[PDB]
């Protein structure tokens, strides 16, 4: 759907 | 004291989808706000403490159907480097409004990663066993907050 | 569109 230039966190 | 606005209810349940049972738990929400799905909701409304039942949620009506286009592709690059991503591992990202958006990851092949941005139970409908353990008036604080205090 | 996703029992983020 919907992203972003942002990377994604653990857990 | 019945179920019904603004209490908080504590339940016991089992959650069985198609036949095999997935979890079971005990947890406290409060009532009316939205923090419970609405199937299980509106059978809980009125029952009175002490009561027993079992209940049948179609998808609609828990966690809503899977949307195929929650599922998309993203760079191994997003990952973080000390990270495992493997089949299952949960992540978020991160929406334009700057809130998360939650992810499991379903594939990775090389470079292209795979992820699925639907609640695991999309799509299933879901069978309830349940016990009410006990409904109170929630407190001013709760209802501030809106949400039990667990 | 899944407003639903942080519904109790099961939650999908927190
Ligand atoms: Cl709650």
């Amino acid at each position: 759907t919907r992203y972003a230039n942002a990377k994604m966190l653990p857990f | 004291m019945k179920v019904g606005q603004d209490k908080v209810v504590t339940i016991r349940y089992t959650l069985q989808v198609e036949g095999e049972v997935l979890d079971q738990g005990e947890l406290s929400y409060l009532h009316g706000h939205r923090n419970l799905i609405p199937g299980l909701e509106e059978a809980l409304e009125g029952r009175e403490e002490g009561e027993a039942f079992q209940a049948h949620v179609p998808a609609e009506k828990a966690y809503g159907p899977h949307d195929p286009e929650g599922v998309q592709v993203v760079p191994l690059s997003a990952f973080p480097e000390d990270a495992e991503v493997v089949p299952g591992a949960q992540f978020y990202a991160q929406d334009m409004e700057g809130n998360p958006m939650p992810l499991t990851v379903v594939a990775v092949e090389g470079e292209e990663v795979t992820v699925d941005f639907n609640h695991p139970l999309a799509g299933k409908d879901l069978d309830f066993q349940v016990e009410v353990v006990k409904v109170r008036e929630a407190t001013p604080e709760e209802l501030l907050h809106g949400h039990a205090h667990p």
